[PDB]
Order: structure tokens, then sequence, then C-alpha cells
């Protein structure tokens, strides 16, 4: 992860306010100034915000942002459709000494109320088996805001390796979907009492599991 | 060739400046503390030069010394 | 009125060396001093400074910084007559796969006799591929539903390149049909998945075949799916 941390997602309607932190810590944000970054869908990154508090050229103002402490924070007043986009805080860092960035943030329009991911797991297939491999399968559909993280678990631990993760899609509906995959050997799937996928969206959690030995 | 940091890839903290000059092709100035009392720098920056501290009189006076990162603060218009 | 436009091979090998270019109009970068940096994303992630040039015409020079992190594998360099900034970075893997800008940093006022750096000019992005796949047939496995309803389907596993067409009863069964799109995986390799979600009391009685169509491959496969 970013040594600047924001939330992966904020949203509201139309006309509301939204406010996004930018955190860190005194090797960062606590000594040094903030800038933010606007990325619009299929767009390259532009300036924003400088200096913690500066609109840039022609930045219209609903855009506002300040720091205090080790926070930066980015506020949208008045919110219209064309600012759904992905946000990203920026400084410099005297640890590291290099320029950071946070992990950027999609800001939804609300066009429609909110959904809670379906969550499907499917475990290796017998076929599969057979040619020696062994692909856990965790299919997510009907969420909205498009935005999730996904986490494995093999029993009660985290697992990363072996894990692809689709971006968020826009279904028809105008609501998203994503897949993830844990790419395993045979060995590997049967040394474990189960695995789980876990999907969280919003804030909230969801899981499922599958186990060898069913 | 100036003051501003052009050629400066790090900045300095608060209450600090450039030791000197960046340039194209030497090694980059160490940071170093502005005069205590005197310059203060409140904010991070690419330059090799601090802000003099305020001063207080015409109807004024001090309230609070200038510190290496804050101004001087003024009083009574 | 500074524009910038990145260009570069678009794929890349592993092991190989990726080269750059930043094309800077509406200025001439030699005529005092510029500062360019470059800027990756990997697709669906966020930004990563990569490094900088601070250049100087008047001495044809510059002076570099990059992020760490990269372990030196990176080197900017300017070329004047052009009027453009490179970007070479060496041994590249997976990892390195990224839309690729190249920025200006400025110093900006704050309008009290201040400056605070900031990238104030992008570029477009050109995008690059660090992959040695080639042309691959899917293999294609069932995804049996689980012992109102229940979901079925196909994994379409290891593919490229894209696209893959799926289908369900060769286009007879369209409702409730979800259709993922592919992930792409460190390997360089595609995979994605076909559900379909059926009436439970329909397992027994009805039969489910997708259809799947990898065309650069030639191949083409129709697997029925059965509870287990
Ligand atoms: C400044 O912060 C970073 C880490 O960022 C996060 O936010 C911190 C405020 C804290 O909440 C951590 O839990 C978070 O990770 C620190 O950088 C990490 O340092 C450790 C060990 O020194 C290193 O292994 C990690 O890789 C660093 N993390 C990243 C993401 O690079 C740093 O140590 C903090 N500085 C101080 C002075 O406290």
């Amino acid at each position: 992860q970013s040594v600047l941390t924001q939330p992966p997602s904020v949203s509201e309607a139309p006309r509301q306010t939204v406010t996004i932190s930018c955190s860190g810590n005194s090797s960062n944000i606590g000594r040094y100034p903030v800038n933010w970054y606007q990325q619009l869908p299929g767009k390259a990154p532009k300036l924003l915000i400088y200096s913690d508090n500066l609109r840039f050229s022609g930045v219209p103002d609903r855009f506002s942002g300040s720091k205090s402490g080790t926070t930066a924070s980015l506020a949208i007043r008045d919110l219209l459709s064309e600012d759904e986009a992905d946000y990203y805080c920026s400084t410099w860092d005297d640890t590291l000494e290099g320029w950071v960035f946070g992990g950027g943030t999609k800001v939804t329009v609300l066009g429609q109320p909110k959904a809670a991911p379906s969550v499907t797991l499917f475990p290796p297939s017998s076929e599969e088996l057979q040619a020696n491999k062994a692909t856990l399968v965790c299919l997510i559909s009907d969420f909205y805001p498009g935005a999730v993280t996904v986490a494995w678990k093999a029993d009660s631990s985290p697992v990363k390796a072996g894990v692809e993760t689709t971006t968020p899609s826009k279904q028809s509906n105008n609501k998203y979907a994503a897949s993830s995959y844990l790419s395993l050997t045979p060995e590997q799937w049967k040394s474990h009492r189960s695995y789980s996928c876990q999907v969280t969206h919003e804030g909230s959690t969801v899981e499922k599991t599958v186990a060898p030995t069913e | 060739l100036h003051h501003d940091g052009q050629f400066c890839h790090k900045p300095c903290p608060p209450g600090e400046r450039k030791a000197r000059d960046c340039t194209v092709n030497g090694d980059e100035p160490d940071c170093v503390p502005c005069q205590e009392g005197k310059e203060y720098t409140d904010k991070a920056h690419f330059s090799s030069k601090c802000r003099r501290c305020r001063l207080c009189g015409h109807g004024l006076e001090v309230e609070i010394n200038c510190t290496r990162t804050q101004n001087t603060k003024c009083r009574c218009c | 009125q500074l524009q910038l436009q990145e260009s570069g091979p678009g794929l890349v090998k592993p092991s190989e060396t990726l080269s750059l270019t930043c094309t800077v109009s509406g200025a001439s970068i030699s005529a005092n001093s510029y500062y360019g940096v470059w800027v990756r994303q990997s697709p669906g992630k966020g930004l990563e400074w990569v490094g900088s040039i601070a250049y100087r015409g008047n001495s044809n020079s510059g002076s570099t910084y990059y992020n760490p992190s990269l372990k030196s594998r990176a080197t900017v360099s300017v070329d004047s007559s052009k009027n453009q900034v490179s970007l070479r970075l060496t041994s590249v893997t997976a990892a390195d796969t990224a839309l690729y800008y190249c920025a200006r940093r400025q110093l900006l006022d704050d309008g009290t006799g201040y400056q605070w750096a900031a990238f104030d000019v992008w570029g477009q992005g050109t995008m690059v591929t660090v992959s040695s796949a080639s042309t691959k047939g899917p293999s294609v496995f069932p995804l049996a539903p689980s012992s109102g309803t229940a979901a079925l389907g196909c994994l379409v596993k290891d593919y490229f390149p894209e696209p893959v067409t799926v289908s369900w009863n060769s286009g007879a069964l369209t409702s409730g049909v979800h259709t993922f799109p592919a992930v792409l995986q460190s390997s360089g390799l595609y995979s994605l998945s076909s559900v379909v979600t059926v009436p439970s009391s329909s397992l027994g009685t009805q039969t489910y075949i997708c259809n799947v169509n990898h065309k650069p491959s030639n191949t083409k496969v129709d697997k029925k799916v059965e509870p287990k």
C-alpha cells in the first residue's frame, strides 16, 4: 500500500458534498504540502489543488482543499455528474526521499441506490484437478458504487500469491461486476481445510468458502 | 542559476532552507536551519533563502518571538 | 501552451529494455531549463513516480533523480535537438506493465513570494505491456452448480490474445447469463468465466452447454455442465 492512505471509494447524490481524506505522518504530509490530481475516466491526471489549498488554473469553486496535521482533505460540494473521477493526493516523503501518491479515491455521483455485491465462489473442477491444476473462482456482480476490495484466506491465514483480480466493469444496468482467481497447485488446494474469498464493498465484508473434502 | 530551486530535486522542511542554490551539475546542497529569531520558513520549499521575521513602535509591540518556523506575532490601530 | 506526448513500443518482453520518449511542444526545453518526470500507472491501480531530470539547455546537461524502488533500472535523458525527454527501463517484468506518463514539474507561486512543486502538465500517456505470451487456446472447465436457484458456469483459463466469446446452448439460453470480462494474469495469459443462474429444479431435466470460441487460436469448445 501507499504511504499515504485514501479511501478507495466515496460517494453522494448530485448536489451534495463529499470529502476525501488523505492521511500520512511526519515524514510526509506532516512536513510537506499536498497536491491533488483529478483523473477523469480514460484520461490523464490533471492538477487540481496545489500547495494544500490553492486551486489550479480554471478549477471551479466547488473544489477545495486543506491540510491539518498529517491529513490532507479534498472537498467537492454541489456535486455534478461530471465530477465522477479518480482523485489522487501527492506529496514528498523525506524518509523515502521521493514523491509519493495516495492509492486514489473513486468519487461516484450516485445515479441509483447503493447495491451490495452478489458473490459466488467455485472450487476447482474435477476436470481441472485431473489436468494437474486448481483454480478457485470468485465472481462478484450487481454492485454499486463500482469499487471492491478482494482478499483470499487459506483457513484463516491471508493468501496473496496466485491471486488475480479484475477492475470492476460496468454492467448494462449500470451496476458493476468483478472477478478474482486464486490459481493453486492441486497439492496446495488440498493442504487446507478451506479457502475463502472475502469481498469488501462500502466498508462491509462478506465471505464465501469452499472445502477440498466436499 | 537562481535561488528558487529549479534544479533541486529535494525540498527542505519548515524551519530550514537549501544551504546554497542547486546547480545542474553539483551535489545537491543539504538543508540548513533558518537564523533563529531573525528568519523563518513556515512551509516546505526548494529555495536557498528563509523569510525575514516580522517587526512591531507603530502602535504595535511583539507578542511572540519569531521562531524558525513561525513568523513574529505582533500586538496593539 | 506547453503540450506533451509519449510514444513507445506498446509491447515488450521480460528481461528486455523498455524505451519511451516524451515530445515537448509549444516551448523549448533547451531555451533555459526544464524539469521533467515520468509517472506510471498499472491498469486499475494508482500512480507511482518513476524518476526526474532537471535539464539546462545552456550546458546541454541535466541531473537525474529516481524512485529507489526502481533499483536503478530506470534512466532518464534529454535530446534537445528533438525537444525530447526519454525513459529507459532495464530488466522489465510483468510488474512494469502500466500506462506511462511524462509530466513537467513546475514551481508554482502561492501569491506570497513562496513556491511549491507540482506536476502541472501531463501527457496523454502510453500503454506498455510486458509479455512474452504467444497465441494459445484456452482450457475450458465446467463449473458445476452448488449441491430456489443455483448458479453454474464455465471457466475459460489461460488464453491469448483477446477476445473470447461465450454463449449457452448455442444461443438458446440468454436470461440469467453473465459473462465476465477477463483477468490478465502476470503470465501474460487471460482467463474469464461465464455463469448462468437457473432454477434448481431444472438441474435434473435441463441440459446446459457453454459455447466458447477463441478465433485467434482457431479453437472452439462446447462444454456440457452437469451437477456433481
Ligand atoms: C510513516 O508512514 C509509513 C506507512 O504508512 C502507513 O501509515 C502509517 C502512518 C502507519 O499507519 C502504518 O501502519 C502504515 O503502513 C511508514 O512506512 C512504513 O514503514 C515500515 C517500517 O519502517 C515499512 O516496512 C513499510 O514498508 C512502510 N510502509 C510503506 C507503505 O511504505 C513510516 O514508517 C511512517 N513513519 C513514521 C516516522 O512513523
